C-alpha cells in the first residue's frame, strides 16, 4: 500500500461523511443480492428470499457493522494491514473455508456504497485512494491460504 | 440469464442516461485508468491524463455499444461481434479487464443516479454487464 | 465459442472415454476432495474416504452429463437445465468451485489418454468444460 | 504450506522421474494454446500463431527452462516461499503488469503436464502435495501488489 498525503486526506476526509453503520449493512446488503451464492455462507442469518427480505433484515444490518468497525481498523493500522487481519484471515480460512475471490467482491460493495452515498463527490481520484485499500484489506485476509 | 425484470430494468437505466451516455464512458474510463493503472498499457498511443479529447472520443463510442446492446438485448453475440474480434482476436485483452470497466461503469451511475441505483436495479445491471464482457471475450 | 475443430474434438474424446468416464468421473471428484478439501463441505452427507461407493455413484452420475452434454454440444442450456438449478438456485455452489472440477476432470483425462492429450484437444477441453461451468451457474 | 513428510517424498520422488526442462517448456506451450491472451504478454517470442507455431519455438522452450529452476527454488525453500520469489515479484508488477489470476494459471499447467508425464502415478495425494506448492508459489508472486 502507496498511500501519499493527498491520497490519504481523501480517505478520511470522505469517510468523514458517511454513516459507517449502513455503509456496512448496505454494501454487505448487495453483495448477497447481487451474488446469490454468497448467501449459503451466510446460512444463519434467517431467510433471505428477496431484495425486500434481505434488506429490513436486522441480522444482516448487525453483521456489516462489525465488518465495518474492522474496515475502519484496517484505516487506523495502515502501517500493517497483514498483522491486523492475521486472526480473520485465520477464521475465514480454517473455519469457514472462503474463497478468496468473495474478498475483492464485498471490498467493490463498500466501493459503490461509498460512491452512491457520496454524489458526485467520489471523484476517479477518491476512488483509488479507497480502491488501494479495499484491494490491500482483501489480501490482508487472504495470507493464511 | 436475465429475466423479463432484468430486460426492463436495463432499458428504464438507459432509458435515464439519454445523452450522457457519453460523458458517462468518459467518466468510467477516467475512474478505471487511475483505480487500476494497470489498464493504461491497453492505451499507450493517446492521451489519458485525467481531462482529454482523445479519452472523450473514445468513451463515446463505448457508451454506443451500450446503447447498442441494451437494445439487442436478446441477441448480444449479433450486436456485438465486431467488437469481440477486436478485444479477444486483435488486441488480446485479459478477460480480468473487462471487471474493473465494469465496476467503473457502476461506480459512474450510482454516483449519478442515487434514486434509480438500487440492490434490484444493481444486480441486473451488473449481470448485464457480465454478458457484455462475456461476448466481448467469447472468441 | 467451439469451432468445427472443438466440436469434433470433444466426439472423439467422449468417443474413446467410452464406458470409463464413470471411473473417470470419480477419479475426478476424489482428486478435486483432496487438492481442493474445500469442495468436501459441499458432500457433508455421504462418505468421501478414498476408495468409497457413494463417491462411486455421484462420479457415474457427473460423467453421464459429460456424455449427455457432449451429445447435445449445440443446446448446452437445453440439455443441462435441470442440473443448472440444483446449483445454481438450490446449492449456491461457488462459482470458483467449477474450476477445480474441471482443472480435477483435465489431470484425469490427461493422466490415462497421453498420446490423445494434446494441446490442441486441451484447449477444446478446457473451453468445452467452460460452458459446461458457465451454463451450470447460468441461473 | 503445510507439507507433511508423506507428502514431502511423494514432491522430491516424482519430481525426480520428470525431465524440468520439457515440463517448462510444455506448461508454458499449452498456456499460450489453452488461453491466448497471454501471448500478449510474452510478444517478444516471435509469432505465436498456431498450436505448432508454439510448440518448436525455441524462444518459449528456453523461457520455460528459467521458469523451471525458479519452480526448482521453490521445492528447495520452502520454508520461505515469500523470500524466494520477492525479487521476481517485484518485477512481475512493477515492470511487466500481469495480473495475478495468471500465475495459478500457469501453475495448474505444471499441474497436469506433470499428470500427463507421469501416467497413473501422479495419483490423487500426489497432485494435492503438487497443488500446496503451485499454490503456495503462486501467491509467492503476488504479494507485492
Ligand atoms: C471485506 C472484508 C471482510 C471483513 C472486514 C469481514 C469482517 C468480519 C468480522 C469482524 C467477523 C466477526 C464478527 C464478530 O466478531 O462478531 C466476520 C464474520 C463472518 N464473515 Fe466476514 N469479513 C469480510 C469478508 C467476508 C466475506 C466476503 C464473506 C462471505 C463469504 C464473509 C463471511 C463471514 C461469515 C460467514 C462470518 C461468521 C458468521 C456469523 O458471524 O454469524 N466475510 N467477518
Ligand atoms: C465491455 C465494455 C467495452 C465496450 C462496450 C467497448 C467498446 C469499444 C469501442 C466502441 C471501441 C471503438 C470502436 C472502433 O473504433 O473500432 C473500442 C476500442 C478499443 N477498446 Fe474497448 N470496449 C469495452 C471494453 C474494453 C476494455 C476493458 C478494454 C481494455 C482496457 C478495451 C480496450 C480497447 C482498445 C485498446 C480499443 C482501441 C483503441 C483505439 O481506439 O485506438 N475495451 N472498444
Ligand atoms: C460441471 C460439472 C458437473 C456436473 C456435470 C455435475 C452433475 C451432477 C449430477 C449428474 C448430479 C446428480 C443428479 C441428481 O441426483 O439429481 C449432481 C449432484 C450434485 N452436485 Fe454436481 N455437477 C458438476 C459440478 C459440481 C460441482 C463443482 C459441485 C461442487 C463441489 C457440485 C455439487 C453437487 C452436489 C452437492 C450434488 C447433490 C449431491 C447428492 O447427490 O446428494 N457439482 N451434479
Ligand atoms: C508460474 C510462476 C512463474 C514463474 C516461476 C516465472 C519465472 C520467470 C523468470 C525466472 C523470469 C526471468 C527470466 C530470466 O531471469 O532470464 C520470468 C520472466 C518473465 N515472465 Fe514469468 N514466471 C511465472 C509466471 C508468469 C506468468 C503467468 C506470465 C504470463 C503473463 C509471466 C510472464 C513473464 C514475462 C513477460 C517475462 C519477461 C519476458 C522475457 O524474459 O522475454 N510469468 N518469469
Amino acid at each position: 500500500v502507496h498511500l501519499t498525503d493527498a491520497e490519504k486526506a481523501a480517505v478520511n476526509g470522505l469517510w468523514g461523511k458517511v454513516n459507517p453503520d449502513d455503509v456496512g449493512g448496505e454494501a454487505l446488503g448487495r453483495l448477497l443480492v447481487v451474488y446469490p451464492w454468497t448467501q449459503r455462507y451466510f446460512d444463519s442469518f434467517g431467510d433471505l428470499s428477496s431484495a425486500s427480505a434481505i434488506m429490513g433484515n436486522p441480522k444482516v444490518k448487525a453483521h456489516g457493522k462489525k465488518v465495518i468497525n474492522a474496515f475502519n481498523d484496517g484505516l487506523k493500522h495502515l502501517d500493517n494491514l497483514k498483522g491486523t487481519f492475521a486472526h480473520l484471515s485465520e477464521l475465514h480460512c480454517d473455519k469457514l473455508h472462503v474463497d478468496p475471490e468473495n474478498f475483492r467482491l464485498l471490498g467493490n460493495m463498500i466501493v459503490i456504497v461509498l460512491g452512491h452515498h457520496l454524489g458526485k463527490e467520489f471523484t476517479p481520484c477518491a476512488q483509488a485512494a479507497f480502491q488501494k485499500v479495499v484491494a490491500g484489506v482483501a489480501s490482508a485476509l487472504a495470507h493464511k491460504y | 440469464v436475465l429475466s423479463a425484470d432484468d430486460k426492463t430494468n436495463i432499458k428504464n437505466c438507459w432509458g435515464k442516461i439519454g445523452g450522457h451516455g457519453g460523458e458517462y464512458g468518459e467518466e468510467a474510463l477516467q475512474r478505471m485508468f487511475a483505480a487500476f493503472p494497470t489498464t493504461k498499457t491497453y492505451f499507450s498511443h493517446i492521451d489519458v491524463s485525467p481531462g482529454s479529447a482523445q479519452v472523450k472520443a473514445h468513451g463515446k463510442k463505448v457508451a454506443d455499444a451500450l446503447a447498442k446492446a441494451a437494445d439487442h438485448v436478446e441477441d448480444l453475440p449479433g450486436a456485438l461481434s465486431t467488437l469481440s474480434d477486436l478485444h479477444a482476436h486483435k488486441l488480446r485483452v485479459d478477460p480480468v479487464n473487462f471487471k474493473f470497466l465494469s465496476h467503473c461503469l457502476l461506480v459512474t451511475l450510482a454516483c449519478h443516479h442515487p434514486g434509480d441505483f438500487t440492490p434490484a436495479m444493481h444486480a441486473s445491471l451488473d449481470k448485464f454487464l457480465a454478458s457484455v464482457s462475456t461476448v466481448l471475450t467469447s472468441k
